[PDB]
RNA sequence: UAUCUAACCAGAAAGCCACGGCUAACUACGUGCCAGCAGCCGCGGUAAUACGUAGGUGGCAAGCGUUGUCCGGAUUUAUUGGGCGUAAAGCGCGCGCAGGCGGUCUUUUAAGUCUGAUGUGAAAGCCCCCGGCUUAACCGGGGAGGGUCAUUGGAAACUGGAAGACUGGAGUGCAGAAGAGGAGAGUGGAAUUCCACGUGUAGCGGUGAAAUGCGUAGAUAUGUGGAGGAACACCAGUGGCGAAGGCGACUCUCUGGUCUGUAACUGACGCUGAGGCGCGAAAGCGUGGGGAGCAAACAGGAUUAGAUACCCUGGUAGUCCACGCCGUAAACGAUGAGUGCUAAGUGUUAGGGGGUUUCCGCCCCUUAGUGCUGCAGCUAACGCAUUAAGCACUCCGCCUGGGGAGUACGACCGCAAGGUUGAAACUCAAAGGAAUUGACGGGGGCCCGCACAAGCGGUGGAGCAUGUGGUUUAAUUCGAAGCAACG
RNA sequence: AUUAGCUAGUUGGUAGGGUAAUGGCCUACCAAGGCAACGAUGCAUAGCCGACCUGAGAGGGUGAUCGGCCACACUGGGACU
């Protein structure tokens, strides 16, 4: 197993593929953070959290433009268990010169690259989003 | 590979071979032990001189000399150009270069450096084959 | 789109290519040709004929029908991208103004005839120009404008900025 | 000495490489696979832009070229940045120490991370800005950069440490189900051979033909009875089980693992797994039995040009057992173990749940397997496709052009045969995979032609005419040479 | 790693002497540790750096000249000043 967040990003990719409308996955705090962040950024039609016997579950409603266009082209993980990536406020690079976005988990909470710049922090590059 | 694999053993590149191994070895009589030194050219003494039948596709006879270099390595050197001065116990200077026609030759004789007297009658590319200007 | 413009075609490779029979070889020529207008549009075509110009013109005729657009943002592509068709692996990075386009012939031709003035590139995969060009167009299909992405997300260009 | 003034003189001051492509720049002669050229591909066998020379051209220029070495191009050691079905590449498979990696939540820290301050990282050199040498090179001035740098002070999001709690992972319990899973002991009848006895008369066997061989000292066959061993038809099926090798007649004993359902119990106890340990087809080795068939080797007979072979007749090792070694395989799904996610259709196996119905029977849903066909997606393609070769993460093993070479030295193991680990020198410019078009095929299929077959009449034999060959000739003009030269 | 064990003043301690000065630096006595798959031990190689060449950069190679540090003056050892 060894990766909740990667499972999350890959399920979102695999639902981008088939153009499913929703995708339900077991939840955790970090998953909810990243769902929040994608909702802030404009990748998710809506997200809602659900209670269950075990651990709580999360459901993402996916966002497509007109003509069934995708808004997520690609997700990716960077900091991984076998190798993590820790970057500074100066070493976080602008995804696609600022078209896409990245996630950097820092002391000020979980953030994007741009928010982490605004706060002049750094930390784990958890993911890119084309 | 995994990163843990790459840490347990880093990468290892390829072991490069030289076109010219014998130019890349010196000698000292004292130690009687070869000493790696990159060299462009070496001088030697022709043990043997002769002709060769080259590979398919070709059939012309190719002039070679079996030389004992300064460093003791015995080497077959092509004798480029029309005619030559050389014979047994003739001193010769040697540069690198591979005769693709001929199997066992990897080096050339610089023409005009030592007892290798320049080519006869040549007018073009004279700096090669070692004729003065007339 | 279509065959409705004045354009600036360029021939990339012309490969003589051989079908073989009891009576030996029946040579033919293939022509891969890139059409564009430097105000922004480009497309590639292929053609086959026993003759150089016949292949060239068939290629032009396929090109004018199989075209696409590329964004030309500030003399550059808007962002970095990669194309991956077959054994084609070709990345495109923007560059500084006045640097000029930087690429091999079969990709250089694509970007020039689109009219993109300042881009870096590198052939990573195979060297076969057909697959190279399929890689280029697979890439510049992925390219996106800031306004388009904002329209998708619900943002503003000054907010992505 | 620089520097500066005058006077005199175009007068004394240009050479090297290449010109087939790669790559800028073509003609003539001479040569004739010779002489010679060549960084790769490659030129030269009587019409050479590829050799030598002359002219002309191209590139450079007081230097040009060759050689040697370093980086790049080379993503060809891929952290950035590769891969292992078929191309090189998944240990044959497991048990597992170490290590790597690790489900959800709260508190605590600050080992890692991030962050403000101070200090330093010399000058020269790279970089930027100015100035000076007739500019340039060069030189000066100033600034900047550069550290997994250190101390000190802050944050707790993530990793890590700590103290708790929970259950979808993992496991135990509980109720069921299948099974050629393994070891031991015993047991059954077909059926090959052999022994005896009747009946019984001249063949049997085998081949493309035969022959060697067995047989009147009596077979071949036929029946009865007995001995001996080896394997187990039907069932039996892209069906079951097993980590793999592999496991098929039956019964008993001793044992392993799997799946289904429950949510009872523990509460991350887990995944991988270098180095070790064991298992591990068939062949083979040691000791002692057994040995019916089959059968390497071998003998004889055929075949053949020859046949140290296919083929026939015989036949030793072996094959079988006990014990112990050997530890290889086209050991293959040529596809590492684990987890999750991403359309379908349909068989088949072992289960469970529910609707209907008298059970039966049909239907649908679901779990673990096993197979067929296929969407996305991947792939060089062939093709893989919820049993991925897809999308992602952890871990291990392995590859880096062909050959030499799985060789040599060395070490370990082995009674030995040999195995495991594993190079270089040298050589090549390719090696190779998939697929396309043909051609071919002592591959298939369909159709045709005096192609055969069915027939008629001929040639080859004799004599002559003609042509050709060889030869002999002063010359025996030249040309034609399988069909397609030879009145 | 086609080199896995190494060490025996070797590791620590109590006393003592010694150096410009701490310390097994050395001596005596006591205990038997210590290092090491985070590669010790051993073999071959090499002066180290600023920096130089290359490269998109990561990195690759080098350690001429210039500056800093180290080491050595035919080889070995030893002291005096
Ligand atoms: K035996
Ligand atoms: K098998
Ligand atoms: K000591
Ligand atoms: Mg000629
Ligand atoms: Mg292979
Ligand atoms: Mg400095
Ligand atoms: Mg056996
Ligand atoms: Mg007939
Ligand atoms: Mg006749
Ligand atoms: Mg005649
Ligand atoms: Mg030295
Ligand atoms: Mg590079």
């Amino acid at each position: 197993m060894t990766d909740p967040i990667a499972d999350f990003l890959t399920r979102i990719r695999n639902a981008n593929m088939v153009k499913h409308d929703k995708l339900e996955l077991p939840a955790s705090k970090i998953k909810k953070e990243i769902a929040e962040i994608l909702k802030r950024e404009g990748f998710i039609r809506d997200v809602e959290y659900i209670e269950d016997d075990n651990a709580g579950t999360i459901r993402v409603f996916l966002k497509y433009g007109a003509t069934g266009e995708r808004v997520i082209t690609g997700l990716k993980r960077i900091s991984k268990p076998g190798l993590r990536v820790y970057a500074k406020s100066t070493e976080v690079p602008k995804v696609l010169n600022g078209l896409g976005i990245a996630i950097v988990s820092t002391s000020q909470g979980v953030l994007t690259d741009k928010e982490a710049r605004a706060k002049q922090v750094g930390g784990e590059v958890l993911a890119y989003v084309w | 590979p995994t990163i843990n694999q790459l840490v347990r053993k880093p990468r290892q590149s390829k072991i490069k071979k030289s076109t010219s191994p014998a130019l890349n070895k010196g000698l000292n009589s004292f130690k009687r032990e070869l000493t790696d030194v990159n060299s462009p050219q070496k001088r030697g003494v022709c043990t043997r001189v002769g002709t060769m039948t080259p590979k398919k596709p070709n059939s012309a006879l190719r002039k070679y000399a079996r030389v004992r270099l300064s460093n003791g390595i015995e080497v077959t050197a092509y004798i480029p150009g029309i005619g030559h001065n050389l014979q047994e116990h003739s001193v010769v200077l040697i540069r690198g270069g591979r005769v693709k026609d001929l199997p066992g030759v990897r080096y050339h004789i610089v023409r005009g450096a030592l007892d290798t007297a320049g080519v006869e009658n040549r007018g073009q590319s004279r700096s090669k084959y070692g004729t003065k200007k007339p | 789109d279509g065959n409705k413009l004045d354009l600036e075609e360029r021939v990339v490779t012309i490969n003589r290519v051989a079908k073989v029979v009891k009576g030996g070889r029946r040579f033919r020529f293939t022509a891969l040709v890139v059409v564009g207008d430097k105000n922004g549009h480009v497309g590639f075509g292929t053609g086959k004929a026993q003759e150089v110009p016949d292949a060239i013109r068939k290629a032009v005729e396929d090109a004018k029908k199989n075209m696409v657009l590329v964004p030309t943002v500030d003399t550059t592509i808007p962002h970095t991208v990669v194309g991956h068709f077959g054994g084609g692996e070709i990345l495109l990075k923007p560059a500084s103004a006045g640097s000029g386009v930087t690429a091999g012939g079969p990709v250089r031709a694509v970007l020039e005839l689109a009219g993109v003035a300042d881009v870096s590139s590198k052939s990573l995969g195979s060297n076969t120009p057909i697959n190279m060009v399929r890689a280029t167009i697979d890439g510049i299909k992925q390219l996106k404008n800031a306004e388009d992405v904002a329209k998708l997300r619900g943002k503003t260009v000054e907010e992505l900025l």
